């Protein structure tokens, strides 16, 4: 009745006004089966990680146009300690292993009131690579506190920015016009989402399973997951109201497996 | 009716919801997607070997080194350069200038209905002339091998390797066609259509999968080395999807508004 | 004894569309399960019959439309109904079914007001057979079919377009404006102005989605224009 | 099924025809539920 | 009347692989029995299940290696996990799976002590999934999958390297070190020194034995190399 | 495990024999011999006679 | 049985098709036993 | 039925070799009628 509190572990969560949750593909996204492609013994759940992870995004202002969006990288968020997030004993027990798998609980919290205008989409993009520069190597923290809010143009519209594989000289360089990654704006809404708008609600919450192209994907570079925060309306406000209002999110795993056990991981 | 969008669940309704009417009758079913998909196209055209061959070696590869270029053509749908994947699609708006071209390839029409993220299915080959009375053959090795490049003497004249080995090899009269079906061979479960991985643990370059394909062709002249004409010759290659299936709903490309 | 045969005219040619199988190369292989992905499409109708945002121009294109504050008795906004129009080229419904020839069933259009929750007001939705020339005003848009839809507490409104044709099957582009390819307009209309208390933004949006009904159905597929990669 | 014609008569067996998955020891259902 | 019919678009061709059978010419011949033959051989698994020697370099090659004298942390000996790799290229298993292009199952690895009667001492083995580097430490190893082997009465201790992989099957050879094909290293570390009594020869010498796991498997034939005749 | 080499006959193992684990599944059976050795090959090239 | 896809018709005799030997009047088993 | 000599076999399934239509839920007769 638009009242509820999730609890996990030593934390819980409420809500004075809620919509749902969004179950994915299934009817119980949680149930799942060690995977049959190893054969250890697993490490399955353990009380100390049934719990949710919160940080926080950039500020949302009247001046960014539309369509303009931020992307986190769920297994990848840990790892680089985006936005403040920091896993604890999950960051511990996942960079102390090789394989992993899971799937995820997340949701967006905004305090927007009835007199403002406004409307931001939530959906969570299986298979993307958002997180990446042209060059093609992760973001850094100094590029998103310069780049508050990524643009959108033609080369995202066509994937013609996506990561290269140098061809050398013995070639000649060819004219790129077109990627398999590219993304769709007005067709976003096919993945798993919910909208928020001012008059509305305040909090979306959304509910996936595991998915991936074999039983299990290597612990420091599978990115299957990505969650993703889009503009459909651009903020408006009578003068005089409340400015530049705060975004935060949290997180949680659920039927975690490991396998693998080696020491801490070090590139080389 | 009145409804909230914001839930993302909403119900189909019909006409006879807020007015008076009724339903349709359901008609035909030609959207199944097993149904959908078993068609042969185009996919590349490829030059046809008349002598041992050097597989190209990586894309860094600097200039003056040999080898032979334009003879092989992978199977699969994601885009490829130079007979290795790839992961942007290519285009040639000026043909001029020092350097080799490079070859490219697509699969226009399963990208143009590429709604969904895995896809997994069995596939038929063939394989067509585009010369006038030509004599030729077909082969194939599965995905994660390698061509063998080497020749033997018998009677004094030389005959390369590729003519022998327990890997697929086939033979056609003249003007013939040459048609054969292939299993579903690579390690992974499924093909990825998007990815966002990596494969090497470091220094490697993101969503370029490994092994999304079935494997290789190449066509050769069954002669001797001795016997190299002197004009080029093309032959077509057509695939088609058998039994297809789809699990993860997805986007469609962007048709630009002039 | 060898059995007698005579091969028929249609031998040695090579039709791809043909229904049969041919002859196996490497049999005898396995493979892994795929037991554990789930959400396996079997028909692309499941992915048709989902909303997708809609687009027209600022002018510089938009998927919202801004109710403006003067009087006047034009349509705020109305096209056409014609899948191969502008406005459904990127939905979803669209772009699938610019790979068939026809279809059948009711198309279906959602709305949703995201202005202040203080805000009051009243529209009308219209959907015009065809005719010599397209409505032009309230009390022609009146008699067509129509309804009214009031800004309340739920956001979203949604309106059915019923299949009223001349023969089974329609076409899903238009060479030429045959009743066989285009089918009316739709138009909305302000029925009164929106009442705002002091100190509020003036001018809110309304947003459009688009998907296929209960009854939509497809046919006889074609080839696909490849301009896209250009 | 498919875009097969053929329904009376399968000259190989199916493990030639086809590749099979190795074991381990109507109308269209909705995706995405709201509970 | 004759049958009619149409050849399809694939007759004349000559297809090596093809699953079927031909005409005879010289039929109606019967041959000697076998009976009296003992051992037939049905799968060459049976072949890959037996254990073989590796080989080293001595600097110009021995199956052995020699315990030094001296104190250093770094391992004994270390080599990596990929069938391809020369270590195992002479080996059974090495030498069959270089014809296959997939596999599956556990690796196993034997070793056997040939010292005077009178030593003693103590050996560490580990397993190291990949990493960014190899491990280079004790107590770095102690970590990964290992176990403690002593010298006592009887001679040789087995070691199973367990299937752990991000999908089923894995490539046999590695054209480039992707995660499909390299699986880390495998190590041996002396734990404590040999201790000997007076007037006996010092630095003995381990053995290394390689064979297939019980649930070992191969998959998919690919054309051999000729190369061995030069 | 304890095992002795010198006598020619040693029993493969598995992966739970010392550690927690089990056993994969079969799998397929490419290695028959029978199955192996039916694929044509190329022998020898000779010439072709035009008198006795 | 091998690497043949037949499995319904065969049209010669036995005796024509394969050689045999005249009269006269699962799981792999190991090679190598220790008692 | 028609100038079709076949009486016996049939290959392909009746759906493929023929159109049909979808379902919806002797002396020959004089046309025109007087009462």
């Amino acid at each position: 009745d638009r009242v509820t509190t999730q609890t996990a572990g030593n934390t819980a969560i409420n809500t004075q006004s809620s919509l749902g949750v969004l179950c994915a593909y299934v009817e119980d996204p949680t149930k799942s089966d060690p995977p049959s492609s190893s054969t250890d013994q697993p490490t399955t759940t353990f009380t100390a990680i049934d719990r949710w992870y919160t940080g926080r995004l950039n500020s949302w202002t009247k001046a960014v146009k539309t369509f303009s969006f931020q992307a986190v990288p769920l297994p990848g968020a840990f790892l680089s300690r985006q936005g403040g997030l920091n896993g604890g004993a999950f960051t511990a027990t996942l960079h102390r292993h090789f394989l992993m798998k899971c799937g995820w609980q997340v949701q967006v919290q905004c305090n927007l009131t009835q007199f403002h205008q406004g409307a931001l989409l939530v959906a969570m993009v299986p298979e993307t690579t958002l997180d990446v520069k042209p060059d093609g190597k992760a973001k850094s923290l100094q590029e998103l506190n310069e780049e508050q809010w990524v643009e959108m143009s033609d080369d995202y519209r066509t994937g013609k920015n996506m990561p290269f594989q140098s061809l050398g000289t013995y070639y000649r360089p060819p004219n790129w016009t077109w990627g398999p990654n590219f993304i769709n704006p007005y067709q976003v809404t096919v993945f798993p989402h919910q909208i928020l708008n001012a008059r509305t609600s305040t909090s979306v919450d959304i509910n996936v399973p595991y998915i991936g192209e074999t039983p299990t994907q290597s612990s420091e570079t599978q990115n299957s997951w990505t969650l993703l925060v889009m503009v459909l309306v651009p903020l408006d406000y009578k003068e005089g109201a409340t400015t530049d209002p705060e975004i935060t999110f949290s997180v949680r795993p659920t039927s975690p497996y490991f396998n693998g056990l080696r020491n801490r991981y070090t590139a080389g | 009716s009145t409804d909230n969008a914001e839930t993302g669940v909403i119900e189909a309704g019909n006409t006879d919801t807020d007015f008076s009417g009724e339903l349709a009758a359901p008609g035909s079913n030609h959207t199944n997607v097993k149904f959908l998909f078993d068609r042969s196209r185009l996919l590349n055209v490829i030059k046809v070997l008349e002598k041992d061959a050097v597989f190209p070696r990586p894309f860094p590869t600097q200039e003056g080194a040999q080898q032979d270029d334009g003879y092989f053509c992978l199977l699969t749908p994601r885009p490829t350069v130079a007979s290795r994947p790839a992961t942007r699609f290519g285009l040639y708006a000026n043909p001029s200038g020092s350097g080799v071209l490079a070859n490219t390839s697509l699969d226009f029409n399963f990208y143009s209905l590429a709604c969904f993220t895995y896809f997994r299915s069995d596939l038929e080959v063939t394989v067509v002339s585009l010369e006038p009375d030509l004599e030729f053959a077909v082969g194939w090795f599965p995905s994660g091998s390698e061509y063998q490049a080497s020749s033997f003497v018998y009677d004094q004249l030389h005959v390369p390797f590729h003519f022998t080995g327990r890997t697929p090899r086939a033979f056609a009269s003249k003007g013939g066609k040459v048609s054969f079906v292939l299993p579903w061979n690579s390690v992974s479960s499924v093909l990825p259509v998007r990815w966002g991985g990596a494969s090497k643990l470091s220094s490697a370059t993101r969503g370029l999968p490994a092994h999304a394909d079935w494997g290789t062709i190449y066509a050769f002249v069954p002669r001797p080395n001795e016997k190299k004409s002197t004009a080029v010759k093309h032959v077509a290659v057509y695939i088609r999807y058998k039994n297809a299936r789809a699990w993860c709903p997805s986007m469609l490309p962007f048709r630009s508004y002039k | 004894g060898p059995i007698p045969t005579a091969p028929r005219e249609n031998s040695l040619m090579f039709l791809s569309t043909l229904p049969d199988d041919t002859v196996p190369a490497y049999g005898n292989v396995r493979t892994p399960p795929v037991n554990y992905l789930p959400g396996e499409i079997t028909d692309l109708l499941q992915l048709a019959r989902i909303p997708t945002l809609m687009a027209f121009e600022r002018v510089t294109y938009v998927p919202y439309v801004a109710v403006p504050t003067q009087f006047d008795d034009r349509p705020l906004i109305s096209f056409p109904i014609t899948l191969s129009d502008p406005v459904y080229q990127n939905t979803l419904v669209g772009a699938i079914s610019s790979n068939f020839a026809n279809y059948r069933g009711c198309i279906q259009i959602t709305l949703t007001f995201c202005g202040p929750m203080m805000a009051r007001g009243k529209f009308l939705l219209s959907y015009s057979p065809p005719n010599g020339t397209q409505p032009q005003t309230l009390s022609e848009a009146m008699q067509c079919t129509y309804s009214i839809w009031d800004i309340g507490l739920n956001s979203s409104w949604t309106f059915v377009v019923p299949y009223i044709s001349p023969s089974d099957y329609r076409e899903t582009r238009a060479i030429t404006n045959s009743v066989y390819s285009a089918d009316g307009w739709f138009s909305l209309h302000k029925l009164t102005k929106i009442t705002l208390p002091p100190d509020c933004p003036q001018s809110p949006c309304i947003l459009f989605f688009a998907s296929a009904g209960e009854d939509y159905t497809l046919r006889l597929p074609v080839d696909c224009n490849p301009s896209y990669v250009f | 099924r498919g875009n097969n014609g053929n329904m009376t008569f399968n000259y190989y067996a199916n493990t030639y025809q086809n590749s099979v998955d190795f074991s381990t020891s109507g109308i269209l259902n909705p995706l995405g539920y709201l509970k």
